[PDB]
């Protein structure tokens, strides 16, 4: 008869949210200002702001019995379909910068992260803000999707659902796309640098998910209605957060926004010792006693930044250590999490530690401070004694995204919500273990004569034309068919961009127009690059393909790659299939290959167990295709066909992918890959593979060794930039322009399947791989560079990823150790820890000079010393030394000094010149040499640097060691520079 | 089959590979216990022609017998049940977190006296076992030896194994270069020696002792042959500044196992029974006649006096004896080798060319020029 205690307790909590929340909505528009101070509406903070309004409603409807509580019910949900349709009117009035954010994905083209809360229109301008926030599109995306799948109906035009399709696209080059984040000042130093946060990459794949196939119109929708979402992007963004996490970025060690990723809303994170080791990471370095910090070295609202400012200088830096504005937004995150995961004891101690900064204002209820700030006068002592000196709340009070998630936990806490109901699409199961999945092949044979030649050798299957009416096409085909998905002509939207396909993509059965279509995978393809016409490259890329496949399909059904076996797979003969691939087919009846369950069979067979997926776009250029489609000598011609001229891709006829057909049949890889290089045949997933290695902690450099031309990539380029600047660092010469992106597929390739190789090696430098490839190229069949570089063109794919991965593994086929003392300076391989190491070493010391150029002991305060950027400035006085063997001379050099100073008590308190040690070192090895009967002839002096070759080739320890004498000189320069020193602990 | 493999086991993710054959940890469905799966490709990706097709599989359906034959002891892994199909031949086994004995070697460049005591003990040990069986390895290189968290010794890849029929003698040539016996190159040499039976395993572990507590093989060199005539002749020393501070309790274990003749050679029964191998029982009367007595209480006294006398004499770090000879000395040169594999331990690797001595120069350059 009277309402239950469940719905009286929730007016208090509605008063909470009604004082402190919907009073603030906008009339006209449903946004909330952040504050009195800042009236305008941020995307990110107002989905985050109507999360306890839709809490709270749907705590109300689960009683709506009564006239009054199913309208105050509908108020919560119709006002949270306010925010997200007043949100959408404003991303939708920059349908311009959406569209072309899609191609180009600039900072200059994004959604402003701000709108008038007033009008939705756009506040500032496209460069007056830091607008690139990839995570706060995608956290309307998620809760687009999740407060539709809860019933909200926030869509209501199929306009719309081309709208958010084409925002799909929006953010799915998050994994690929540097973005200011959650915090819009991009990396740490607040100098306008976007960078690769995981928070924009994991809250990208949280809403691609989450809008995986969700019918945005509810349940009473259709498949036009449907948002389609393609799991090589989803997945993508996995590979970034696996390689990013426990980091934030490459610039933060970690972020306590990644609680936003790790848990909530996003559980973008699979393994669960990922998701515990970042929670713990921010315990430790983040957490205090009043909040948790941003991110190391904030200083958003420390009192030793100047509020006029908008950027930091970089020496500003290292006066926000240890003072830094801890915002109890985070102590929320911990609770969502414990409610999540299920730890009462987490929802316990975050709860008392949250309501003891709480700060009470109006009637008693509670508000969430922004940030507590060190007060000015006690800022000395909290940099001596940390996270125990008064803080101050200042910032926004209350903090509106802050102050929804504590009324969203303690709503769930207190029993009115369930994890479930506030995500409905199960994000939470997210860490429960995937089992891999059986991957079916169905090998194919592109004419009938192969099928002879794999029957002759028992191997069972289809032609191409017995699969009919399944009917199979190329990746690239799959590609455009997407690019008719989102199109709306009078909205501008013009669908997917062509994307690269991966297996994930291609290994679904596609029903468009009622005609199942299979599509081979992308590795296969022979017109885009030479990396499909080395037969014994397919097995390697099908290998890690199908490894790629198991552990990585969340998709109903099993995936079906289907496999056409060409004639370039076949042997030279024409009569025998090549034996590499050979080996690979009978792998894959057996049941497993490259660690992958293999059900080898039939396509037919496989129509029933697959991932049927119906492209309904395709429903009634592409659509054309598809409409028919349904119903003397080679060498001498390229110097013929480069002095034609530069290539006029006119018709200047008396086509060269006609001479690269025959040159595909005769293998010959010098000759194909110029013609790729003079034709500018260029691979599809560099940008992948660059962002890869990048997502390592990696800088990669591309081009020859001086720095003007050869150019550094530290934040992930789009397509068309990246291969502009290999391009242009190509400095014209087309053999190193493929050879630079054909190695970088390598690398990525390797660092995927074994990070161990570049543990030691910090900034992955293309450009000299392939000058450090030729050397050993060029002792191996002695023969001169200009040989080598012609042979370096020439050797196969697999053996050119084979010898890259004999360089980097440390495998051998001058002298022995000046032959890996070329292969370890010259790749700027260093110790684990030695970047580390220099930091502890420098605080004893004044600098580290090389040939005369210092680094100074004011690098140590700078950056961390886990900092990359310090890492640049160690490897950059590195390199002051031309030769790559002395440079190695150098960096056992520095050690010896840190195994020194270890000993040594008293600090040297001046400059060190890390070359002068190498000098007298060269000068002693000299002289026991010639005590112990060493002639004139070998010990020969190096011609530039000025050590004895013998010197180079000496081993590291041993009594008459490089190191030995490194660690004898390293003692009688501290003897001038040191008068007296105190050596202890041995 | 290949359903009767994932029944029961799923290969999680990689942990090592090889020549052809890739080890693999996995899950065991019905325990949920950590297993260790080697997979070897049997065609090898083309490369093996029929023959050595058939040849691995002989010698990997061999290589189940050796590993069935010997079981439920310590410090061997147990060979918990083989799968093989036409292209692929599955081992599961005990997982083994931590990696061989030439990754822990390359970590620690010279193992301590207590460390190697037991890990050998176990060799030893092993080594017993497999003797009592009649079972030579041919194969006791430390990459053929795994270690677990414990830093418990698994003796992995008998490959090359084969059970001698009861007094016959063996004459194929089994073994990368380095660990082999003097009769092995010999009997390659020559056809009068009649062959080599189970004392072949002694001096392959005296080798370890060598490279365990020193960092580097016994007899090296970078050319193939020349460190044969090292190893038939058997020149070895126990050379300075590096194998001086040892206890001489260690040197003549080295030398019986390092003895160019096999029947002088140190079985691995007695092997056990030389001093250092001796443990401490509590309980334990040991009678003694007066002088017995007597020198026990001098003997103890002598100690005491020892110990003081051994640790008066250490010198100091100073600067000076840095200038004149690091190495000379204990704590500086065992961190010189220390970091010398930290920077070029990825330049060690199983073979000749990559062995660890490559990172030591003892000698000269004058008399390694010599010839
Ligand atoms: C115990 C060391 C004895 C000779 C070598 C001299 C040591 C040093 C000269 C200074 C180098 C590093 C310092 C870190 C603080």
């Amino acid at each position: 008869r009277s309402r239950s205690n469940s719905g009286v307790r929730l007016d208090g909590y509605a008063r909470l949210v009604q004082q402190t929340i919907l009073c603030h909505q906008n009339p006209v528009t449903g946004l909330l200002p952040a504050s009195y101070d800042q009236k305008d509406a941020w995307v990110r903070d107002n989905v985050y702001s109507i999360l306890a309004v839709w809490g709270l409603g749907l705590a109300y409807r689960k009683n709506a019995d009564r006239d009054e509580d199913k309208a105050k019910a509908y108020e919560l949900e119709q006002s949270v379909v306010k925010l997200m349709r007043g949100l959408l009117h404003c991303m939708i009035r920059q349908v311009d910068k959406v569209e072309s954010f899609k191609y180009s994905q600039s900072t200059k083209d994004s959604l402003h992260a701000k709108y008038n809360t007033k009008t939705c229109a756009t506040v500032v301008g496209d460069d007056q803000w830091g607008h690139l926030q990839l995570d706060a599109t995608s956290v309307y995306l998620l809760f687009l999707a999740q407060m539709t799948a809860s019933g909200l109906h926030i869509i209501h035009s199929l306009d719309e659902v081309n709208f958010i399709q084409n925002l799909v696209f929006y953010i799915e080059a998050a994994y690929k796309t540097a973005d200011f984040g959650i915090w819009e000042r991009g990396d740490k130093t607040n100098q306008g640098i976007s960078e690769l946060n995981a928070s924009s990459v994991g809250m990208a794949k949280a809403a691609l998910e989450a809008l995986d196939e969700l019918d945005l119109f509810g349940v009473k929708g259709g498949p036009q209605s449907v948002i389609h979402v393609l799991a090589d992007e989803v997945q993508h963004c996995q590979s970034i957060l696996n390689s990013l996490l426990p980091r934030a970025s490459t610039s933060k060690e970690v972020d306590a926004s990644l609680l936003s990723v790790v848990s909530f809303p996003a559980f973008a994170v699979e393994d669960s010792q990922l998701v515990e080791l970042t929670k713990q990471e921010i315990i430790t370095k983040l957490q205090g006693r009043y909040g948790c910090c941003r991110f190391l070295r904030d200083g958003y609202k420390t009192p030793k930044e100047d509020p006029n400012r908008l950027y930091y200088e970089p020496a500003e830096l290292k006066l926000f250590e240890n003072i830094e504005c801890e915002w109890p937004l985070f102590w929320t995150y911990f609770i969502l999490d414990g409610v999540f995961s299920g730890n009462a004891e987490q929802v316990q101690e975050y709860k008392e530690a949250l309501e003891a900064v709480l700060i009470k204002g109006k009637n008693g209820v509670p508000l969430l401070p922004e940030l507590y700030s060190v007060p000015p006068d006690r800022v000395d002592e909290e940099y001596q004694n940390p996270h125990t000196v008064d803080r101050v709340p200042m910032g926004k009070l209350p903090h509106m995204w802050g102050q929804s998630l504590y009324i969203l936990g303690s709503l769930m806490a207190e029993g009115f919500l369930a994890p479930g109901e506030i995500d409905p699409l199960n994000r939470r199961f997210s860490t429960v273990p995937k089992p891999d999945v059986v991957v079916q092949v169905s090998i194919l044979a592109e004419t009938e004569e192969i099928k002879t030649i794999l029957k002759d050798k028992g191997i069972y299957v289809e032609t191409i034309a017995e699969v009919y009416p399944i009917r199979v096409q190329p990746a690239r085909i799959l590609s455009h068919i997407y690019s008719s998905l989102g199109c709306n002509n009078r909205m501008k939207l013009s669908g997917r961009p062509y994307r690269h396909m991966g297996v994930l993509g291609t290994s679904k059965l596609y029903d468009i127009r009622k005609t199942i279509f299979t599509f081979t995978p992308q590795f296969i393809d022979q017109q885009q690059f030479y990396l499909a016409l080395d037969n014994k490259m397919i097995v390697e890329m099908l290998r890690t393909d199908l490894s790629y496949l198991c552990s990585r399909w969340r998709m109903t059904g099993q995936p079906t790659i289907t496999f056409p076996i060409s004639h370039s797979m076949l042997d030279e003969d024409g009569t025998s299939l090549n034996s590499s691939i050979l080996a690979a087919l009978r792998k894959m009846q057996d049941g497993y290959f490259g660690g992958a369950r293999v059900q080898t069979g039939k396509l037919s067979e496989f129509l029933t167990t697959s991932c049927c997926t119906h492209l309904s776009f395709m429903d009634p250029e592409v659509a054309r295709y598809l409409d028919h489609l349904l119903a003397e000598q080679a060498d001498i011609l390229y110097m013929l066909y480069t002095m034609k001229g530069p290539d006029w891709n006119t018709e200047l006829y008396n086509l060269l992918t006609e001479l690269y057909g025959k040159v595909g049949e005769i293998r010959h890889w010098g000759l194909i890959r110029y013609i790729s290089g003079i034709l500018r045949k260029k691979v599809e997933a560099l940008d992948e593979a660059c962002t890869d290695l990048l997502s390592h902690q990696k800088h990669l450099t591309v081009g020859l060794p001086p720095e003007p031309r050869e150019k550094t990539i530290s934040a992930p380029l789009p397509y068309e930039a990246l291969t502009q600047l290999i391009d242009e660092a190509s400095e014209g010469d087309m053999s190193i322009s493929i050879l630079t992106q054909e190695i970088m597929v390598y690398l990525a390739m390797y660092m995927r399947t074994q990070p161990g190789l570049f543990a030691e090696m910090f900034r992955l430098r293309i450009g000299l791989i392939i000058q450090v490839m030729a050397t050993e190229l060029a002792h191996s069949l002695r023969c001169s560079a200009e040989e080598a570089t012609e042979g370096l063109m020439n050797l196969s794919p697999s053996a050119m990823k084979n010898l890259l991965h004999h360089i980097l593994s440390g495998k051998e086929f001058q002298g022995q150790w000046q032959r890996r003392r070329r292969l370890d300076g010259a790749l700027n391989r260093v110790p684990v820890g030695f970047y580390q190491k220099v930091w502890k070493v420098l605080q004893k010391c004044h600098g580290l000079s090389v040939e005369g150029f210092v680094l100074p002991s004011s690098t140590t305060r700078e950056m961390t010393p886990g900092e990359i950027k310090f890492s640049v400035h160690v490897e950059s006085v590195l390199n002051r030394v031309p030769q790559p063997e002395y440079r190695q001379l150098l960096v056992e050099a520095i050690l010896v000094l840190t195994m020194l100073a270890d000993i040594e008590i008293h600090s040297i308190g001046s400059i060190i010149a890390v070359e002068k040690i190498v000098h007298i070192a060269n000068d002693l090895f000299l002289q026991e040499q010639k005590t112990l009967g060493a002639d004139d002839t070998m010990l020969a002096k190096d011609p530039a640097s000025g050590i004895c070759t013998l010197l180079y080739d000496s081993a590291p320890s041993g009594r008459f060691g490089t190191m030995t004498y490194l660690s004898k000189a390293a003692a009688t320069y501290v003897q001038e520079f040191l008068p007296h020193s105190i050596c202890a602990m041995q | 089959s290949a359903q009767d493999f994932y029944e029961n086991y799923e290969p999680k993710e990689i942990l090592g590979r090889g020549v052809s054959s890739v080890v693999r940890r996995c899950i065991h469905k019905p325990t949920s216990q950590e297993y260790a799966v080697k997979v070897i490709d049997v065609t090898g990706g083309g490369s093996f022609s029929p023959e050595e097709v058939r040849e691995l599989r002989e010698a990997t359906l061999k290589e189940v017998d050796i590993l069935r034959k010997v079981s439920g002891h310590p410090n061997i892994i147990q060979l918990k049940d083989t799968y093989e199909t036409n292209t692929f031949f599955f081992l599961v086994f005990d997982l083994m977190k931590r990696g061989e004995l030439f990754d822990y070697l390359t970590e620690k460049v010279t193992l301590s006296e207590k460390e190697t005591r037991k890990i050998m003990r176990a060799l030893l040990e092993v080594i017993c076992t497999l003797h009592k069986l009649n079972i030579v390895h041919r194969d006791l290189k430390p990459e053929n030896i795994l270690l677990d968290d414990n830093m418990n010794i698994k003796l992995t890849d008998f490959g090359f194994s084969c059970q001698l029929e009861p007094g016959e003698r063996l004459r194929e040539v089994c073994g990368t270069p380095s660990y082999l016996a003097p009769e092995i190159i010999e009997c390659s040499m020559n056809e009068d020696h009649p062959g080599y039976g189970k004392e072949v395993d002694m001096w392959s572990t005296g080798v370890i002792m060598y490279t365990l507590l020193a960092g580097s093989p016994p007899f090296w060199h970078r050319k193939q042959m020349l460190m044969l005539r090292m190893i038939m002749s058997g020149n070895y020393q126990f050379g300075s500044p590096e194998w001086d501070d040892y206890s001489d309790t260690v040197k003549d274990l080295v030398s019986r196992f390092l003895v160019v003749q096999p029947q002088n050679r140190y079985t691995a029964e007695e092997a056990l029974a030389h001093p250092f191998f001796q443990q401490y029982l509590v309980e334990e009367v040991r009678h003694f006649s007066p002088r017995g007595k007597f020198k026990v209480i001098a003997l103890t006294v002598l100690a005491s006096v020892r110990i003081y006398y051994q640790y008066r004499r250490v010198k100091p770090v100073t600067r000076e004896i840095v200038i004149r000879d690091p190495y000379a000395l204990r704590p500086l040169r065992r961190l010189i080798d220390a970091y010398a594999f930290r920077i070029y331990g990825h330049w060690v690797k199983k073979g000749q060319q990559q062995n660890r001595a490559a990172l030591f120069e003892n000698t000269p350059k004058a008399v390694l020029l010599s010839l």
